[PDB]
RNA sequence: AAGGGGGCCUGACUGCGAGGCCUGCAAGCCGAGCAGGGGCGAAAGCCGGGCCUAGUGAACCGGUGGUCCCGUGUGGAAGG
RNA sequence: ACCCGGUGAAAUUGAACUGGCCGUGAAGAUGCGGCCUACCCGUGGCAGGACGAAAAGACCCCGUGGAGCUUUACUGCAGC
RNA sequence: UGAAAAGCUAACCGAGCCCGGAGAUAGCUGGUUCUCCCCGAAAUGACUUUAGGGUCAGCCUCAGGCGCUGACUGGGGCCU
RNA sequence: CCGUGGUUCGUGGAGCCAUGGGGGAAUCUGGGCGGACCACCGCCUAAGGCUAAGUACUCCGGGUGACCGAUAGCGCACCA
RNA sequence: GGGGGGAACCUGGGGAACUGAAACAUCUCAGUACCCAGAGGAGAGGAAAGAGAAAUCGACUCCCUGAGUAGCGGCGAGCG
């Protein structure tokens, strides 16, 4: 009756969501060991007391206030300023 | 196959285990049944001919006993027994078992 | 891996532990794993040399 | 007081629920099971401590760890008990293993080690054990540690 | 009639002292060798269950 | 410089791991720092594989090398 | 078959004070809306509707349902 | 048993009838009975021989604890 | 020794008790057993049989029910 | 001297499947239902070739406990 000769399809598939982006931000308060942000490649670069895993990811040093900062042609950085 | 007449001897039920595969021994995997099922299994009954009081006897017995038919012959010999119907004269040789 | 890009245990010389797992290429480094590796056991540091897997 | 004056206090004999009877009662039709389903068939549901509806359960996934035994099954030990000095104020003189089960204390059949917890008096505590730390203490406070071989 | 122990869960999984449900972590039994020194290390410890699946073995468990 | 060449090398470490990302579980991911014994560097320092994100498979059952913990009256052995 | 005397069942039936049209509404309304129509009760007739009766659709799909049959599906048993 | 239709074997035979295992099993359908008061959902995610069924989370409710932390709004940084 | 049963034991390191098949002793300086096997240290005396009580049940007799009260209680209060 | 009957209980010879495993074959159901032989107010068992770690116990049976332990187990369901 209906259901003649229809198709297929040679795509439809994906990758798993992979949740990027800033973890904390300018004002936020952090624990040494903060992860600070998620990225694929330098999109922000480590600054005073921020450290880089081997993925990009932006973590703090110590314990202190996150501070965010665009220095143009030379990116835009993530520090920590720590706390008296 | 029946009863062994001297032994008492008999079938009985047993299982064949059906199996698969490399034993832990032999550092295999392990054996896998694939089957169990009953079947049976009978005592080697043999038949046993043989003359006492010159009448014509004839035993069924497993072939573990056999001799054991022998003895009794032997036995019977310090027996009166003559003129005796030959079922007559097995009741009493098995009499002495 | 595959049958080219095998399997290897690192075996140490002075004690005959294997204390590390890794792989190679046998057709571009047909010849046995030389390396200077730690020694957990022996506390020190030790040449290994390639183990079959 | 009267068996008329009997009664318990309010809270100890609670009246039972009794589902599927009415409207009002508001446990009715249903009774508070919900609509069909595994789980509101008489039966229902596979033991939920373990079932997942059939993917490899949480419990499963898990490795199986140390020693497990095996047939002819386990092997007879002499037990050990710990007791603290702690709870041992309530003592005088001696102090047996006999004692110091007859208090309480020593679980039967399990022989006596004495641990370090709390403080010691000088006393002659009979033990099969001695934690390292109690039996200096001990010692300290002067008392007469003796070890049992039987 | 009384209930019965789990002897997988016996077998597999602790009960702590506060009623904690501690296993093995998961992942290491083979496929070793491209697996670091640090994951094969840190899958070496115990862990302790999430609550809802540590308080479902708990019940397995019940003359623990 | 994450790219191109060279020198020396094996950290493609061992024992850990504050703190977080992610997340129903179980997984997955980043990680400073401490100790051991090393590499390269005058040094500060960097090094617990690879510019990063795929290259994978829980548990059960068994194999192989260690260890020498249990081992049914005791010592071995079998087996764990 | 219809009428009179005699005897006298049945499936079915929520209750019924049970009209038409055009709309409407779970999309095919005696039962909702707006109109139209219709004094009360029967008898002999016709079958358009009451998605009329009957049979918890046989088709279709679903169920980690059942059964019969097939084989170089798996495993087993008889037999040889 | 069948001059073959899976025919027949006590009025329905692709496996007779009776009693028994037996309250087989039914993730399905149906049914589940007095009253008033307070609160009040969900029809989503993940895995699932799973897809009209489940396990964990989400949302409801009750008790105990905490005590201004809440939704929403004003000011201000940062992220897109 | 081979094939099996029993035991918590599903071939397992698989003893012990039982035995359908094959081989096949000894009479105490002998045999079996204490979970492969061996040594040691011990337990027991196979291949003949009998034996009360304590236990099980309720056709039958009695006694008693926070047991039923003629759609209940046995299928049957009655000519079941 | 036997034969045949007896509500259930008892020993022995033979012995299922539905079901559970959310499928299924090992496993489970269960040595259950059932068939057969026999015993008797009981029947079975019973005076160690025992237990099993104590230099111990001392026939058997029955109850509580040991214990859902030790163990068994597609090491699953479960069994014990
Ligand atoms: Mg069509
Ligand atoms: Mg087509
Ligand atoms: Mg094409
Ligand atoms: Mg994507
Ligand atoms: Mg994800
Ligand atoms: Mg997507
Ligand atoms: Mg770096
Ligand atoms: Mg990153
Ligand atoms: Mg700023
Ligand atoms: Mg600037
Ligand atoms: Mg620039
Ligand atoms: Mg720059
Ligand atoms: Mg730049
Ligand atoms: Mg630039
Ligand atoms: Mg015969
Ligand atoms: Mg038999
Ligand atoms: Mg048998
Ligand atoms: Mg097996
Ligand atoms: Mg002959
Ligand atoms: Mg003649
Ligand atoms: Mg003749
Ligand atoms: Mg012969
Ligand atoms: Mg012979
Ligand atoms: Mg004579
Ligand atoms: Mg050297
Ligand atoms: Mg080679
Ligand atoms: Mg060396
Ligand atoms: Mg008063
Ligand atoms: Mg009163
Ligand atoms: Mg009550
Ligand atoms: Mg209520
Ligand atoms: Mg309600
Ligand atoms: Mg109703
Ligand atoms: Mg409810
Ligand atoms: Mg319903
Ligand atoms: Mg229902
Ligand atoms: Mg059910
Ligand atoms: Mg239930
Ligand atoms: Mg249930
Ligand atoms: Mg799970
Ligand atoms: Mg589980
Ligand atoms: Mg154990
Ligand atoms: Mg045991
Ligand atoms: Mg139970
Ligand atoms: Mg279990
Ligand atoms: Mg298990
Ligand atoms: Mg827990
Ligand atoms: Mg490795
Ligand atoms: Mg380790
Ligand atoms: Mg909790
Ligand atoms: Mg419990
Ligand atoms: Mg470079
Ligand atoms: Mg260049
Ligand atoms: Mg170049
Ligand atoms: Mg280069
Ligand atoms: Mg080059
Ligand atoms: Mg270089
Ligand atoms: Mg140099
Ligand atoms: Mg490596
Ligand atoms: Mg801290
Ligand atoms: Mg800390
Ligand atoms: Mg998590
Ligand atoms: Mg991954
Ligand atoms: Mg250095
Ligand atoms: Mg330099
Ligand atoms: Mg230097
Ligand atoms: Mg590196
Ligand atoms: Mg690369
Ligand atoms: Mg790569
Ligand atoms: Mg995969
Ligand atoms: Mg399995
Ligand atoms: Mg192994
Ligand atoms: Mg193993
Ligand atoms: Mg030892
Ligand atoms: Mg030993
Ligand atoms: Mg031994
Ligand atoms: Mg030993
Ligand atoms: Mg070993
Ligand atoms: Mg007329
Ligand atoms: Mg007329
Ligand atoms: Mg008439
Ligand atoms: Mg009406
Ligand atoms: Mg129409
Ligand atoms: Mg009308
Ligand atoms: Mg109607
Ligand atoms: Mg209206
Ligand atoms: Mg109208
Ligand atoms: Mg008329
Ligand atoms: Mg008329
Ligand atoms: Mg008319
Ligand atoms: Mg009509
Ligand atoms: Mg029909
Ligand atoms: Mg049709
Ligand atoms: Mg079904
Ligand atoms: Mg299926
Ligand atoms: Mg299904
Ligand atoms: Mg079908
Ligand atoms: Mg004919
Ligand atoms: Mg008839
Ligand atoms: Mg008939
Ligand atoms: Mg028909
Ligand atoms: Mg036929
Ligand atoms: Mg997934
Ligand atoms: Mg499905
Ligand atoms: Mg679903
Ligand atoms: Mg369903
Ligand atoms: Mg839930
Ligand atoms: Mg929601
Ligand atoms: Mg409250
Ligand atoms: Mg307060
Ligand atoms: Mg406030
Ligand atoms: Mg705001
Ligand atoms: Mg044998
Ligand atoms: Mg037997
Ligand atoms: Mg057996
Ligand atoms: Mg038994
Ligand atoms: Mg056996
Ligand atoms: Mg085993
Ligand atoms: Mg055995
Ligand atoms: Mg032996
Ligand atoms: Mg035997
Ligand atoms: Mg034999
Ligand atoms: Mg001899
Ligand atoms: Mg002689
Ligand atoms: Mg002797
Ligand atoms: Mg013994
Ligand atoms: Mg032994
Ligand atoms: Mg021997
Ligand atoms: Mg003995
Ligand atoms: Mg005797
Ligand atoms: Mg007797
Ligand atoms: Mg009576
Ligand atoms: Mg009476
Ligand atoms: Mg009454
Ligand atoms: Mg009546
Ligand atoms: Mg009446
Ligand atoms: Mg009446
Ligand atoms: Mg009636
Ligand atoms: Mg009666
Ligand atoms: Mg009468
Ligand atoms: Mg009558
Ligand atoms: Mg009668
Ligand atoms: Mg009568
Ligand atoms: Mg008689
Ligand atoms: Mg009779
Ligand atoms: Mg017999
Ligand atoms: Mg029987
Ligand atoms: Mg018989
Ligand atoms: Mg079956
Ligand atoms: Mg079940
Ligand atoms: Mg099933
Ligand atoms: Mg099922
Ligand atoms: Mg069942
Ligand atoms: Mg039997
Ligand atoms: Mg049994
Ligand atoms: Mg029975
Ligand atoms: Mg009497
Ligand atoms: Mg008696
Ligand atoms: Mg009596
Ligand atoms: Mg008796
Ligand atoms: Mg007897
Ligand atoms: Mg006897
Ligand atoms: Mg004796
Ligand atoms: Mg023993
Ligand atoms: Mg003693
Ligand atoms: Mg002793
Ligand atoms: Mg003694
Ligand atoms: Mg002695
Ligand atoms: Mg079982
Ligand atoms: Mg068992
Ligand atoms: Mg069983
Ligand atoms: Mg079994
Ligand atoms: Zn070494």
């Amino acid at each position: 009756a209906h259901k003649k000769g229809l198709g297929s399809t040679r795509n439809g598939r994906d990758s798993q969501a992979k949740r990027l982006g800033v973890k904390r931000y300018e004002g936020q308060v952090v624990r040494a060991g903060n992860i600070l942000v998620r990225q694929r490649g330098t999109r922000f670069k480590p600054g005073k007391n921020v450290g880089m895993g081997r993925d990009f990811t932006l973590f703090a040093l110590v314990d202190g206030v996150v501070e965010f900062q665009d220095r143009g042609r030379l990116g835009r950085y993530v520090h920590v300023r720590p706390l008296a | 196959s029946k009863v062994c007449e001297i032994s008492g001897k008999r079938p009985i039920v047993a299982n064949s285990i059906q199996r698969r595969g490399k034993a832990k021994r032999e550092g295999g995997v392990g054996k896998k049944t694939t089957g169990i099922s009953k079947r049976r299994q009978y005592p080697n009954l043999q038949k046993v001919r043989v003359r006492v009081a010159g009448q014509e006897i004839t035993f069924r017995v497993a072939a573990s006993h056999i001799p054991k038919v022998y003895e009794l012959v032997e036995r019977a010999k310090g027996l009166r027994l003559e003129g005796l119907s030959p079922k007559e004269i097995k009741k009493e040789l098995l009499k002495l078992l | 891996a595959s049958e080219v890009r095998i399997k290897l245990l690192l075996e140490c010389t002075e004690c005959k532990r294997r204390n590390y797992a890794t792989e190679k290429n046998k057709r571009n480094t047909p010849n046995k794993l030389e390396l200077r590796k730690y020694c957990p056991w022996c506390r020190k540091h030790t040449v290994h040399r390639e183990v079959k897997i | 007081m009267k068996l008329s004056d009997l009664r318990p206090n309010p809270g100890a004999n609670k009246r039972r629920k009794r589902v599927g009877r009415g409207p009002g009662s508001g446990h009715g039709k249903t009774a508070t099971r919900g609509h069909k389903g595994q789980k509101s068939r008489s039966g229902g549901l596979k033991d939920p401590r373990r079932f997942e509806g059939g993917r490899s359960t949480t419990l499963m996934r898990l490795p199986k760890r140390g020693m497990q035994g095996q047939v002819p099954g386990e092997i007879k030990r002499p037990r050990y008990q710990g007791v603290n000095l702690k709870d041992l104020a309530r003592f005088e003189g001696e102090v047996t293993p006999e004692l110091l089960v007859r208090a309480g204390l020593l679980k039967k059949g399990y022989r006596l080690k004495i641990l370090g917890e709390g403080e010691a008096k000088p006393l002659k505590v009979v033990a099969h054990a001695f934690s390292k730390s109690a039996l200096e203490k001990l010692k300290a406070a002067g008392g007469e540690p003796v070890l049992l071989e039987a | 009639p009384k209930m019965k122990t789990h002897k997988g869960a016996k077998k597999r999984v602790k009960i702590t002292a506060s009623g904690k449900v501690v296993a093995m972590k998961t992942g290491k039994r083979h496929l070793n060798w491209q697996k670091s020194g640090k994951e094969i290390r840190q899958k070496g410890r115990k862990f302790v269950l999430a609550k809802p699946e540590a308080e479902r073995i708990k019940l397995l468990l019940p003359y623990e």
